[PDB]
Protein backbone atom coordinates (compact mmCIF):
# COMPACT_ATOMS: atom_id res chain seq x y z
CA UNK A 1 0.00 0.00 0.00
CA UNK A 2 3.22 2.45 0.64
CA UNK A 3 5.16 0.59 -1.70
CA UNK A 4 8.87 1.81 -2.15
CA UNK A 5 10.42 3.50 -5.16
CA UNK A 6 14.53 3.70 -5.55
CA UNK A 7 16.16 5.46 -8.03
CA UNK A 8 18.66 3.93 -9.86
CA UNK A 9 21.05 6.20 -12.56
CA UNK A 10 24.85 6.31 -13.20
CA UNK A 11 25.74 2.99 -12.90
CA UNK A 12 26.63 0.37 -15.46
CA UNK A 13 24.28 -2.25 -14.40
CA UNK A 14 24.63 -5.64 -15.10
CA UNK A 15 21.80 -7.90 -14.32
CA UNK A 16 23.65 -11.14 -14.27
CA UNK A 17 23.95 -10.44 -10.53
CA UNK A 18 20.24 -10.86 -10.28
CA UNK A 19 20.47 -14.26 -10.53
CA UNK A 20 22.38 -14.62 -7.29
CA UNK A 21 20.69 -12.32 -4.98
CA UNK A 22 18.17 -15.09 -4.85
CA UNK A 23 15.97 -17.86 -6.67
CA UNK A 24 12.97 -16.12 -8.43
CA UNK A 25 8.72 -17.13 -8.70
CA UNK A 26 8.45 -15.21 -11.70
CA UNK A 27 11.68 -12.67 -14.05
CA UNK A 28 9.05 -11.00 -16.57
CA UNK A 29 9.73 -8.79 -18.59
CA UNK A 30 7.83 -6.50 -20.99
CA UNK A 31 8.65 -4.70 -23.93
CA UNK A 32 12.30 -6.39 -23.49
CA UNK A 33 13.90 -10.13 -23.19
CA UNK A 34 15.60 -11.14 -20.09
CA UNK A 35 18.25 -12.47 -21.56
CA UNK A 36 19.39 -8.70 -23.57
CA UNK A 37 18.87 -6.24 -20.27
CA UNK A 38 22.63 -5.87 -20.07
CA UNK A 39 22.16 -3.69 -22.89
CA UNK A 40 19.31 -1.71 -23.34
CA UNK A 41 18.76 -0.82 -19.94
CA UNK A 42 18.72 3.28 -20.22
CA UNK A 43 16.61 6.48 -18.77
CA UNK A 44 14.71 6.51 -15.57
CA UNK A 45 15.55 3.11 -14.11
CA UNK A 46 13.26 2.56 -10.95
CA UNK A 47 12.99 -0.05 -8.53
CA UNK A 48 9.56 -0.67 -7.07
CA UNK A 49 9.62 -2.79 -4.00
CA UNK B 1 18.30 -36.21 -17.23
CA UNK B 2 17.35 -35.17 -13.73
CA UNK B 3 17.13 -31.85 -13.21
CA UNK B 4 16.10 -30.36 -9.59
CA UNK B 5 12.56 -28.93 -9.05
CA UNK B 6 13.25 -25.06 -9.20
CA UNK B 7 15.24 -25.32 -12.62
CA UNK B 8 12.26 -27.44 -14.62
CA UNK B 9 11.01 -24.20 -15.51
CA UNK B 10 14.47 -23.43 -17.04
CA UNK B 11 13.64 -26.09 -19.72
CA UNK B 12 11.39 -23.76 -21.85
CA UNK B 13 13.10 -23.19 -25.48
CA UNK B 14 13.73 -19.63 -24.49
CA UNK B 15 14.49 -18.68 -20.74
CA UNK B 16 16.86 -18.08 -18.29
CA UNK B 17 18.68 -19.04 -15.62
CA UNK B 18 21.96 -21.52 -15.02
CA UNK B 19 20.36 -24.65 -16.71
CA UNK B 20 18.61 -22.77 -19.56
CA UNK B 21 22.22 -20.82 -20.17
CA UNK B 22 25.03 -23.26 -19.35
CA UNK B 23 23.52 -26.93 -19.16
CA UNK B 24 20.91 -27.63 -21.91
CA UNK B 25 19.93 -25.91 -24.43
CA UNK B 26 16.53 -25.45 -26.27
CA UNK B 27 16.37 -24.28 -29.89
CA UNK B 28 13.77 -21.18 -29.47
CA UNK B 29 11.89 -22.85 -32.75
CA UNK B 30 11.90 -26.24 -31.16
CA UNK B 31 9.16 -28.97 -32.23
CA UNK B 32 8.55 -31.52 -29.22
CA UNK B 33 7.51 -32.10 -26.27
CA UNK B 34 9.99 -32.09 -22.02
CA UNK B 35 8.29 -34.66 -20.29
CA UNK B 36 8.38 -34.57 -16.45
CA UNK B 37 8.08 -37.05 -13.69
CA UNK B 38 8.84 -36.88 -10.00
CA UNK B 39 11.77 -39.21 -9.17
CA UNK B 40 12.19 -38.24 -5.72
CA UNK B 41 11.77 -41.72 -4.31
CA UNK B 42 14.36 -43.40 -6.59
CA UNK B 43 17.03 -40.52 -6.88
CA UNK B 44 17.34 -39.30 -3.57
CA UNK B 45 19.29 -40.13 -0.75
CA UNK B 46 19.71 -40.14 2.60
CA UNK B 47 23.38 -39.26 2.63
CA UNK B 48 22.82 -37.28 -0.48
CA UNK B 49 22.79 -38.40 -4.34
Amino acid sequence: YAWNRTRISNCVADYSVLYNFAPFFAFKCYGVSPTKLNDLCFTNVYADS
Amino acid sequence: FVIKGNEVSQIAPGQTGNIADYNYKLPDDFTGCVIAWNSNKLDSKHSGN
